[PDB]
């Protein structure tokens, strides 16, 4: 698959040991964007006056 | 002395150095000794160990203290440590260099390191002088918001220390396990923090040094310091000239 394709890899060292996505040093695992997307964020913020109503 | 040679001396050999000691030491450990585990999380390159080089003991300073100048709490040694010991070898411009001393040769080619230290202090008085010294070590003391109130020997009596009685003339050994804010220390001035600044080693004058009023008696006495690294691990091989050393900052 062309998106992840890695031809002729030259790697000088071993790979780095894992912290289980931060669960080793912090308490939680940040492995997924769907969990970050469930923390609330602002959507629309406005003001409404009498006289620009009905 | 009851034998033809005086008595049986005791020998402490590490690598190709051998240190004679005739008396009972005075020991302490700056914190609990452990085996480093999270340090593997910091670097993907293999940590290099040089036991033949670094385990070896090394003579560090000789500081002289006199009868006329011994207050209570006069500081003979006040040093950023290991910074002062590792950067002890200076050129004409007082710029340190890790190239000459074979214990410090791997600090030259690496970026980061980690290791435990053992500082050992030697005082060789005759029998008729009496005094007392305290040598204590404060983990990252220089960065502390009141570092200059903790220099009184009344404060050092609390942090891990050893005592050297000049009347008895004993040895003293202070083991310092590696502890720091990060799993490694920097060896040079990079990424513009000072290199290899893990704490502060003090030598104060707990009881001032006193001798007899006779004219030919010694009015001075020497203090020598030996240091050695223990689990030394180096990582991040680079060129020796890729980073520079600048002359060290002194403590107030």
């Amino acid at each position: 698959m062309e998106r992840t394709f890695t031809p002729n890899v030259m790697q000088p060292t071993p790979l780095l040991p894992t912290t289980n996505d931060g669960r080793v040093t912090f308490g939680e695992a940040f492995n997924d964007l769907k969990d970050l997307a469930r923390r609330y964020q602002l959507y629309w913020e406005g003001t409404i006056l009498e006289g620009n109503l009905r | 002395m009851d034998r033809p040679e005086g008595s049986e001396e005791r020998t402490v050999q590490t690598s190709n150095v051998v240190l004679g000691e005739t008396n009972i030491e005075s020991q302490d450990i700056a914190s609990k000794e452990y085996s480093p585990t999270w340090d593997r999380l910091a670097s993907s390159e293999v940590s290099d160990e040089y036991p033949m080089l670094t385990d070896r003991w090394l003579f560090w300073k000789s500081v002289k203290w006199e009868v006329n100048d011994s207050a209570f709490g006069k500081m003979l040694v006040q040093e950023k440590f290991p910074q002062s010991w590792v950067q002890m070898d200076v050129n004409v411009n007082n710029i340190p260099r890790y190239t000459n001393i074979p214990n410090f040769i791997p600090f030259n080619i690496h970026q980061y390191m980690r290791a435990d230290f053992e500082v050992k202090i030697y005082v060789n008085p005759n029998d008729f002088v009496s005094g007392w010294l305290i040598m204590a070590f404060l983990y990252q003391g220089s960065e502390m918001f009141d570092y200059k109130l903790r220099r009184n020997p009344a404060a050092l009596m609390q942090m891990p220390h050893v005592l050297v009685n000049v009347g008895a003339a004993n040895e003293a050994t202070l083991k310092i396990p590696y502890r720091y804010v990060r799993p490694f220390m920097r060896c040079k001035d990079i990424l513009r923090t000072e290199p290899l600044n893990m704490g502060v080693l003090f030598v104060e004058v707990l009881i001032p040094f006193r001798t007899s009023a006779a004219s030919s008696a010694p009015k001075s006495l020497d203090v020598s310091l030996f240091v050695k690294m223990t689990n030394a691990k180096f990582t991040g091989m680079v060129d020796g000239s890729i980073a520079l050393l600048s002359k060290p900052i002194a403590l107030p």
